[PDB]
């Protein structure tokens, strides 16, 4: 099993082994005095870029089987009536030919099709043709038992219900993404021209790297071990010791990005301007978050929260999200935001969504945010109008607990409340954190020293001045930080600051 | 809202049409062009076995 | 060109000549409701009625036997279950217990 | 140069190493490379000087659909016969053999989505997979890059792009001289004529149709002489300029309509106009200087006719910034839904591609398409402005974006108004004096007459309030009928 | 075959040629854009690309003028719109009324 090359995945082919070959390896003689045919077709599926079409090739040549035939899913069709089925007929004519001509003696075929839902739909235009055609001939009324076919999707609650019956796709099988042994023993395998060779220094412990590396997809860590002998060797230019030492192994870890990770950019693009802790409130926010950030990691019936953040606009609300996500540690992150959906069409936004949805699910542990909601549902109050899909869309989420043991905490924010009632969504949150915006002078004393506004003179004739003036000072702290900047680019700051900040209250 | 705008794909025929062999060439290509010159000899025959007969 | 070979001996040897089976698999994927869908072409009419004319047209045979299957009776064009063409029709369904004993029993 | 400079660290790296290391670690080298650009750049040129730059193998040119062979199946034939000498010179190498490489003119003339089917099976059969040439290297160019079949579209084939650009002015400039050459030598041009002028008419152009000016000038130099006087031949900048109006390019510009948005000029009749004036100034230094201001926001409002666009068209082109467009509701007449929206969008996407821009959006109620009645509006326009609006541009990048609109409480409806940051009110003159200024300014009567004008206004209407365009419009017509008052005073009493 | 004489007679003389001219009347009966589909026979194809062949790299024949007559410019290969070749296009419109009163004139 693991003389070849394939890491982690153990109990697949004991199954595969076990149904599909224990009834070709044994001498004709025995096999057919139990009178019993030969399974003609698996189904296996799983995530992209798992290592499916290396274990479908490596197979075949461990029966010493003929060179596979390859084809894709959406290839297949042609704009012509019935060529684009004629091309699903021709793969099967040389195991006719030979079955006829040899007979029991013939050497075993093999075909891939790829991404077999793109095409295969239930059934009940072209669509059915091809579906028949294929159902006809799988099976058909002529015997022909020397082939292997073999299949690769992602999505297996698509295909059509008849192929999956036993004579026709018998063996379903499952990948997921490699576990910590998976990562130690794909770095061993990967790692042989290097070993042997002896162009690896002795101080890199490849365990760490493993340790160190979550969720890694396992075709990645190819991208990772190349990039970084690719690093050492453009580094040396000598002969001497063509080394690759630990430092080009973490230059290259920390360049790659994991699809199945943390999105950080756009995480620290949405805190640009920085957490100070202007009043008592904010500590006690962030206690609250990683409270809850515990109670999912540490539950085990409790698999799933939906936790709420509102309060007036402008009152920097999703900036503490995604301080609670960063302060976390969690593999998997990411964001949805209006940024990501404009100019899509209809169609486009709820897949976006609901894939965005599916993947999580994969992952031992997930967080995930979303930034605004009367946004996205399209909300404008005259008629009024919106957009009903989407937000079933996201009513259905919501509830959804997760397939099997992996967790997952939702995270979103809001600032139309009142609108949320009037809808009858609320009951979908179980807990809401509240953030209202500043009414005192000490803390913008406590702002402006943060930002550094001026010397102590301007500062304190200034708080004087709204103290005298403004008696029940209330905003927002945008405004606060965009006012301020104005006056310091500006001239004055009485002429203006003041000025502005009466007018913004 | 919505309604049908555009559609079909799998759907079309094709005619066909055809050319021929060149050295078909002009008809006169063997047996043909040569009978000119071989009705000479036939004449020729005639004549000679007139000669013959008389 | 199905239909050659059986004319052929049907106008040679009259009564004599042996029988002639041809098998349709699927016919519910090009035979259907005429007229309906939006052919474009119009090409599915022709399939449909070429097989009308002949299966039973003016010039008479009695070699030929003809099989049909599928999952969807329904659709089936409505002309060619008229008795004469497909006459007898026959439904197959899921067995009770003595099947299912008789099923292993085979089986094994 | 910076294609010169990104091609050569990133992709030609490997070769240069020992090629023991290569074999030994297992490396493979990038094969494919994708230069793509409107017609006329001189893609070929480049194609051949890459080659020939990297001593590399003199390329088998081939010409895009010249693929398409005359009998069924020898295009395939072709294409086997035409690796043979690199497959060959690997088996007798391998590691050592010299870099081959085969440059396609027009690939997209035959490999689209039966000949020219098998090809892409056929090079797609050979490229990868049972073969392991790292010597077969390919450039492709095309000038039209979504006809290309999906099949070659992945990783490992074509994975490097390079886009191709238009003409500078010195290097347009260079080719004029390449080609006046011949004649300036000769003393056959007239001295008048300067080629750095003619340089700034053409802007759009590139070398062969700058041929075709030359060409034509001359032609018109023969049509002077012709209803022996060769002696006299010498072209002039007439014959030249004339033969601008023949040739034509395939570009555009939008440059000009912001010029004519200013075609009634300014007269600064009030003092209000040069306080405004003042604060845009103050608002575009702004942008200029502070480096976390990096968006800003203005509306600029008032009644109908008080004129709005002239006034940020204005500060717009005395700011000078490399970057201006304008967005009007003009533009996007005849379109459906699906469109407006795509454009806009292509246009915002557009404004990220420079340290400093400006952008103007004109009389938003238009493009929301607003009527009372229902009231009937196309919402998704409106939300796919609002999430534009608020966008931070990428790093390092800065706009400045000023919207004019006359439906203030509308706008205050839809409660978009939390999207702007300062606003503008823009108010229309109510004083006779005013009236007086545009009047010595506009110099259409005399002083008598204009002194009897407000005369007479003065006494019927006390408060003015009309838009400056329809004073306008009421002098211009009313300059035919009497050129006395008592056709304008009249006409604007109606107008009060 | 059309090319044969002006070509030898140019390659014997030099510049000295007669200048020649050849009109193809209703052009666009077959010069259609060769980058297109239908997979019949490619004669269609064929034809044209010769053309182009001895009009472009003509080899230094600088004494001919082809002229193409049309109804319906657009149909036309835009791989013959192009500088070197069919530079010039003259569009004839209606007569004014001046030229109204000429062709009286002429016709009367
Ligand atoms: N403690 C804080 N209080 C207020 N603003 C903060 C704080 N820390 C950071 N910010 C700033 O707030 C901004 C991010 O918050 P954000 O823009 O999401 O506010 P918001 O009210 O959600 O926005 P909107 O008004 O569009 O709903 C950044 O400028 C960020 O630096
Ligand atoms: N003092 C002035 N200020 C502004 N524009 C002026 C002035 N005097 C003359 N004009 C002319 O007014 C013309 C029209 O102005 P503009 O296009 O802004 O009209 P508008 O009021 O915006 O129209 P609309 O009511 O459709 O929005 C400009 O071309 C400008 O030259
Ligand atoms: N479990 C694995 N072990 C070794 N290599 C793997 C594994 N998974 C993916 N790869 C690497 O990724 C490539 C195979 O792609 P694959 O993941 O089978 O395609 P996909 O999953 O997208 O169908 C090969 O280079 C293979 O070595």
């Amino acid at each position: 099993f693991e003389d070849l090359g394939v890491g982690g995945l153990d109990k697949e082919f004991t199954k595969i082994f076990r149904r599909a070959f224990a009834s070709r390896i044994f001498p004709p003689s025995v096999i057919e005095k139990l009178g019993i045919s030969h399974v003609k077709g698996l189904l296996l599926y799983g995530p992209p870029g798992t290592g499916k079409t290396l274990i479908a090739r490596k197979i075949g040549t461990m029966l010493n089987a003929k060179e596979p035939k390859i084809v894709n899913g959406p290839e297949i069709l042609s704009k012509y009536v019935g060529s684009s089925e004629e091309n699903i007929r021709n793969l099967f004519k040389d195991a006719e030919a030979e079955y006829r001509a040899k007979g029991e003696e013939s050497s075993l075929h093999i075909i891939i099709f790829d991404e077999l839902d793109s095409v295969f739909k239930q059934r009940g235009g072209v669509g059915d043709n091809v579906v028949n055609q294929l159902l006809a001939k799988m099976d058909g009324v002529d015997q022909l038992n020397n082939i292997l076919v073999i299949g690769m999707t992602n999505r297996k609650d698509l295909i059509d219900s008849a192929l999956l019956r036993p004579g026709r796709f018998e063996v379903q099988v499952e990948i997921h993404l490699p576990d910590e042994k998976g990562r130690l023993q794909i770095f061993d395998i990967q790692t042989k021209k290097m070993r042997e060779n002896n162009m690896m220094s002795d101080d890199v412990n490849l365990a760490e790297l493993a340790a160190l590396t979550k969720n890694f997809s396992g075709a990645e860590i190819e991208g990772l071990v190349k990039s970084a002998s690719s690093f050492a060797i453009n580094k040396t230019v000598d002969i001497a010791k063509l080394k690759v030492t630990r430092e080009d192994f973490l230059n290259a870890l920390n360049d790659v990005t994991p699809a199945f990770g943390i999105s950080e950019e756009d995480l620290k693009t949405c805190v640009e301007g920085g957490m100070m802790l202007y009043s008592e409130r904010v500590n006690s926010i962030l206690k609250n978050g990683a409270r809850y950030v515990r109670q999912v990691r540490e539950s085990d019936k409790s698999r799933l929260v939906s936790l709420l953040i509102h309060g007036p606009a402008g009152s920097g609300k999703t900036a503490l999200a995604a301080e609670i996500a960063l302060k976390s540690g969690f593999p998997f992150i990411r964001l949805i935001s209006p940024n990501e959906l404009s100019g899509m069409s209809e169609s486009a936004k709820i897949a976006y969504i609901d894939n965005t949805f599916r993947d999580a699910y994969k992952s031992p542990l997930n967080i995930l945010v979303i930034d605004s909601l009367e946004t996205l549902v399209d909300w404008v109050p005259i008629g009024p109008r919106f957009s009903n899909n989407i937000l079933q869309m996201l009513k259905v989420a919501l509830k959804r607990k997760p397939p099997q043991d992996r967790r997952l905490l939702i995270m979103t924010t809001t600032s139309a409340y009142s609108v949320l009632q009037q809808m009858d969504i609320l009951s979908c949150f179980d807990n809401e954190i509240a953030v209202p915006n500043m009414t005192n002078l000490d803390e913008l004393n406590n702002v402006m020293i943060e930002s550094n506004f001026l010397d102590d003179a301007g500062r304190v004739k200034v708080i004087n001045e709204l103290s005298r003036s403004c008696p029940n000072f209330n905003v927002g702290i945008k405004k606060t930080l965009t006012n301020i900047e104005t006056a310091r680019h500006d001239e004055d700051p009485v002429n203006e600051l003041v000025e502005l900040m009466t007018q913004s209250a | 809202e919505v309604e049908a705008a555009i559609s079909d794909v799998g759907g079309q025929q094709i005619f066909s049409q055809a050319l021929l062999n060149a050295n078909r060439r002009g008809e006169a290509k063997t047996a043909l062009a040569e009978v000119q010159a071989r009705h000479q000899e036939l004449l020729k025959l005639e004549k000679s076995m007139a000669e013959l007969t008389q | 060109n199905l239909f050659k070979d059986a004319e052929a001996e049907y106008r040679a040897k009259g009564e004599e000549s042996s029988l002639h089976i041809i098998i349709f698999d699927e016919l519910d994927s090009v035979f259907k409701q005429r007229g309906s869908r939006g052919d474009g072409t119009g090409v599915g009419d022709n399939v449909v009625n070429q097989l009308l004319a002949k299966m039973d047209g003016v010039d008479q045979l009695n070699n030929i036997l003809v099989i049909g299957m599928t999952n969807r009776k329904d659709l089936i064009d409505s002309a060619l279950l008229r008795p004469g063409r497909f006459e007898v029709q026959v439904e197959i369904h899921l067995p009770d217990e003595k099947g299912r004993l008789q099923i292993f029993d085979i089986q094994t």
